[PDB]
């Protein structure tokens, strides 16, 4: 357990993955979750209606993704500028702040 | 309570299990923010009488 | 105390055309379906045509082509119109409606009077 | 997966005699000479599979049966068989598999899966079944189970996923090994015991018969509109008649009427010609519908009207009905209007003066008995009513029953339906006030219609199921939270759950209640945090905190 | 205080910790300069 | 005014937390806010219609409440390991760096 | 089962009742053919960005 850090971020980002493809197969509230079954077992214009709530949900969930995404890198950052600070003060020179 | 709700709710996929995943990450969190910031001696150290 | 009616029947030519009118009151609420049976002398009655509350018609071997059954938007008024008449089509039709009997609306079943389709 | 299994652990009958077929059979037989042959199913006891010497019947019939030894017919200790039954969506599924034992006069210890064997498309309700010939019954019910499948696809090994504490920790986490800590499993709540349902003790049924049986209908320009208050509204004598030609309700279902609770109830009265009828709903255009009767477009109530014919007729037709046909204005909703001013059409004013550029207002109906139904007179109600969460003075017929206190129980005070535990208050209401409620417009309290007494409502208790563990690869031990209960009020598979219900190892934290650990005076580095400064660890072989 | 699905867990410290904490670093502090911070 | 920051967290806190409780008492296009009276008042079919509708409602303002949270936290965090920072180095050391 | 995609041959061996694989995703990657009764791996239609 010496390099739980470096995992951790591997973890999250393949975990966010496999929830965004299972989301695939959730019908949101349809007749079925494959676009195929709605365009043979119906007409246009009511499958219409059964289309658009398919992307409905299928954008929120996309857009969930992409939020958790935009705050993760947040905080990878952080850690990068204190890399390189460290690198800067501890590596290059002898410091003097303590710990 | 509901179970008509319960079942109409089992189509939208796994939302509820993600949000209680991330506030539960939130809660986690703020042990180890105490703990970095007051947690720095090794011992108990004690003023004379 | 009679819930249904038959209308627009008549004499005429074989070839002719005529046009029939069952009209009920509140069809409108009561979303059931309607029937146009036929009884013509000799043997016992026979179903004509069918129409439901989203408008899938239905008719009869002998009068799909020139027989067409419509139903108004309102009103609550329907048609058959009758063409291409022939002398054997002189017989009594009757209508058959659905009304509400414990809250749900299409329980109890009707058929009305019937009206005399005479072609020559 | 989700499916009906066999639960593990559990009593299999013994057989060395007719059963039921509740959802699926685990048959199971280990022999050495054959003396078993096949099954018999069916409900009035249906088909039959047999093997004699080497060929195998499997015929459904109608048959002759204290057995011993046609719509399809598909002809063709050393020794344990296991077959599993069951019949979905009318196909009849058997899987099946072959082992060698050697041992006596009981179950093996061991798993092995069972592959398909055969489907067969009958299509019969099956309840009852009986065998042909040491053998062993079971039961199958909805479960979920974790599969494990090796290399080559064979399923090696499974959890029950509701057995204990421990394999639902395993199931949350899709893994067969649990590392050392704290896991959050599932959810707890209390479950009410009664119902409870109180009403006022009025009995006058409200006076229906009067409205509906009436003697002279008022004419539409001038509709006759009467409150409803203050009596049991059974509906069931509406229920029952059968000569109605509409009765359609709007923001609720018709059938349903007799179990709700309204504040103001309102009864219209009028008659119309049949032709008419259908302007009588909301959004609907024409001259009744502006400027006689206008109906809102958010309407909640019921129409009913039926036909008159034999009751509303002059020799020559009556004429004392009347209506509006000529006004400056439409009829907003729920507007009457009988004023008596000539219209006027052209552009000089009429001083009531009637004939050119003016016109009377009204005009009148002649039911003369003999018309088509589209000019015969329909008689009209309209029942109208508010449906608020309130006192709701109007309420159907229902039977109240006693109070019960300080038990989570399932309430309903006049409409006020809801669920929680009900104690004696110490508020002061006032002689005009029926309930109260907190910062949040929650319900949380109400006054007794029976004995005017105020009650406070707390809801039934609930929390999270926590599960502590060293890891597996040191233990199969467990101790179990419960999140901010009291553990007076904890109470499942008895040999597995109920042990982490009651016990001498009952614990009470500042963070729940903890099941299964013991509470030593010592005090070390913490290991894992159960919380408000208190840890558990393993140490010396049990779990303490 | 009332509750549709919402919980308060407590922290793992308490304040007396909290403050125990405290008053360790202020002693060393006071008896022993800097140099508890890098060795004994 | 003196400790104004720690009274901004919690007033930021148990508001954000007030308005979650009370968007439970909107329609959102419903005939009702509450579930056991549109159960008590019509057949499943549309039920069914009404209750989708609340269902929507009230699970977008979840989403939006823990977003805020979740941007919140990396404050809080921020801030922490700023004062972590302070007590090594100006606690059990002495600095030089200005201010 | 239909779909889309590049058909090949593969040596991954079912068992005599299997029909078609899965992945961890859960998404079908392999299918036995009806009549010769070999094993196809299945894989996605090439593409990208420019
Ligand atoms: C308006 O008045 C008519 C009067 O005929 C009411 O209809 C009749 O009401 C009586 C009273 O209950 C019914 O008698 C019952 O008949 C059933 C069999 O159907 C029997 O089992 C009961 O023991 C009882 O004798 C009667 O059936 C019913 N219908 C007829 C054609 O007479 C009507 O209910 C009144 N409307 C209102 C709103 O009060
Ligand atoms: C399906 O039918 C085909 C057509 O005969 C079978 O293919 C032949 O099988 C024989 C079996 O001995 C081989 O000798 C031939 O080489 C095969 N190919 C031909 C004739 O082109 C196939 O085996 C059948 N499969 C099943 C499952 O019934
Ligand atoms: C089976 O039930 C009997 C009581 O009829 C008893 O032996 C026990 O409850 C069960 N046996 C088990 C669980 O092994
Ligand atoms: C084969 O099935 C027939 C059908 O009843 C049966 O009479 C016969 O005994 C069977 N053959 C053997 C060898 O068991
Ligand atoms: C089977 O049961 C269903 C309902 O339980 C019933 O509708 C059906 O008629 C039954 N069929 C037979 C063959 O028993
Ligand atoms: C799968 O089968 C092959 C036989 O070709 C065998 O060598 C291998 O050991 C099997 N896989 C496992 C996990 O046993
Ligand atoms: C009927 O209700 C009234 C309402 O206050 C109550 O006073 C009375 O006791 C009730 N009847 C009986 C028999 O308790
Ligand atoms: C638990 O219940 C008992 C008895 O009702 C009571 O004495 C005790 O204070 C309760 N504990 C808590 C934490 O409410
Ligand atoms: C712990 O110490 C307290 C006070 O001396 C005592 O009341 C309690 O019984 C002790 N617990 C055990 C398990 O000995």
């Amino acid at each position: 357990s010496a390099l739980g850090k470096l995992q951790d971020v591997v973890n999250q980002n393949a975990q966010a993955l496999n929830t965004l493809v299972k989301q695939l197969s959730s019908n949101f509230g349809a007749i079925s979750s494959v676009l195929n079954d709605i365009l043979s077992r119906l007409d246009p214009p009511e499958a219409e209606v059964q289309i658009d709530r398919l992307i409905t949900g299928r954008l929120q969930s996309l857009q969930t993704y992409v939020t958790q995404q935009l705050i993760r890198a947040a905080e990878i950052r952080a850690s990068a500028n204190l890399a390189a600070t460290k690198m800067s003060e501890c590596v290059l020179g002898q410091s003097k702040r303590v710990d | 309570d509901s179970t008509e709700c319960s079942n109409l709710l089992l189509q939208y996929g796994s939302f509820c299990t993600q949000l209680n995943r991330a506030l539960t990450g939130i809660a986690v969190e703020q042990d180890k923010n105490t703990q970095e910031v007051f947690a720095q001696v090794k011992q108990i150290y004690k003023t004379p009488p | 105390q009679v819930k249904l009616e038959e209308s627009g029947g008549g004499s005429v030519q074989a070839g002719g055309s005529l046009r029939l009118i069952c009209t009920a009151p509140g069809l409108t609420h009561n979303n059931c379906g309607l029937d146009w049976y036929r009884r013509a002398p000799g043997k016992e009655r026979e179903f004509v045509s069918s129409i439901s509350a989203d408008g899938t018609t239905s008719y009869a071997d002998s009068v799909k082509g020139r027989f067409t059954i419509s139903k108004d938007k309102v009103e609550d008024t329907v048609y058959l119109q009758m063409n291409s008449l022939k002398p054997e089509d002189t017989a009594i039709y009757s209508c058959k409606t659905a009304f509400p009997y414990f809250g749900n609306s299409c329980v109890l079943d009707y058929w009305g009077q019937g009206t005399s389709v005479t072609v020559s | 997966t989700q499916d009906l299994f066999l639960p593990f652990f559990s009593n299999v009958t013994w057989f060395h005699p007719v059963l039921p077929f509740n959802d699926g059979v685990y048959f199971a037989s280990t022999e050495k000479s054959n003396i078993i042959r096949g099954w018999i199913f069916g409900t009035t006891l249906s088909l039959l599979i047999v093997n004699n010497a080497t060929n195998v019947v499997i015929k459904v019939c109608e048959f002759q049966f204290d057995p011993f030894l046609c719509t399809f017919e598909y002809v063709s200790f050393k020794n344990l068989r296991e077959f599993v039954f069951k019949n979905i969506d009318g196909y009849f599924k058997i899987y099946s598999k072959h082992t060698p034992i050697n041992l006596v006069r009981d179950l093996p210890q061991g798993f092995s899966a069972l592959e398909p064997l055969v489907d067969l498309p009958i299509g019969i309700n099956i309840t009852r079944f009986q065998t042909l010939l040491a053998y062993y019954v079971g039961y199958l019910q909805p479960r979920t189970f974790l599969l494990k499948y090796n290399e080559n696809g064979t399923i090696t090994d499974a959890v029950d996923c509701a057995l204990d504490p421990l394999s639902e920790t395993k199931c949350t986490l899709k893994s067969f090994t649990v590392e050392k800590g704290i896991y959050q499993t599932s959810n707890f709540r209390v479950q009410p015991t009664e119902s409870i349902v109180r009403f006022p003790n009025i009995t006058n049924l409200c006076p229906f018969g009067e409205v509906f049986n009436a003697t002279r209908f008022a004419s539409v320009y001038a509709w006759n509109r009467k409150r409803i208050s203050n009596c049991v509204a059974d509906y069931s004598v509406l229920y029952n008649s059968a000569s109605f030609s509409t009765f359609k309700c709007y923001g609720v279902s018709p059938t349903k009427l007799n179990d709700l609770c309204f504040t103001n109830v309102y009864a219209d009265s009028f008659v119309i010609r049949g032709d008419e009828v259908r302007q009588i709903a909301p959004g609907q255009t024409g001259k009744i519908a502006d400027y006689n009767y206008k109906l809102p477009d958010d309407f909640t109530g019921c129409v009913i009207a039926w036909n008159s014919n034999n009751l509303d007729s002059k020799v020559g037709g009556n004429y004392n009905y009347l209506y509006r046909l000529f006004r400056k204005s439409n009829l907003k909703p729920f507007e009457r209007d009988i004023s008596t001013e000539i219209y006027q059409a052209g552009s000089t004013p009429c001083n009531g003066v009637e004939g050119f550029n003016c016109y009377f207002p009204l005009q009148s109906y002649g039911f003369q008995p003999t018309n088509g139904v589209g000019y015969q007179p329909y008689r009209v109600v309209v029942l109208s009513f508010e449906l608020l969460h309130a006192p709701a003075t109007v309420c159907g017929p229902k039977k109240s029953t006693n109070l019960v206190k300080n038990k989570c129980v399932n309430f309903n005070f006049n409409g006020l339906t809801g669920t929680g535990v009900l104690t004696e208050s110490n508020k002061k209401f006032l002689p005009f006030q029926q309930f109260g409620r907190d910062i949040a417009d929650t319900t949380d309290a109400v006054r007794d219609p029976q004995t005017l007494e105020i009650l406070d409502i707390t809801p039934c208790s609930f929390g999270g199921v926590s599960v502590i563990t060293p890891g597996t690869n040191t233990s199969n031990q467990v101790a179990v939270l419960y999140q901010d209960v009291n553990c007076t009020e904890v109470p499942q598979l008895t040999p597995t759950w109920r042990v982490y219900s009651t016990g001498s190892n009952v614990f009470q934290t500042r963070a729940g209640c903890l099941i299964g650990a013991e509470h030593v005076n010592n005090s070390y580095e913490c290991d894992i945090p159960i919380g408000a400064g208190i840890c558990a660890s393993y140490q010396t072989q049990s779990i303490i905190a | 205080q009332k509750f549709n699905g919402l919980t308060v867990l407590p922290p793992l410290l308490t304040d007396e910790m909290i403050a125990q904490y405290t008053s360790a670093l202020l002693a060393g502090t006071i008896t022993s300069g800097w140099t508890f911070g890098a060795g004994p």
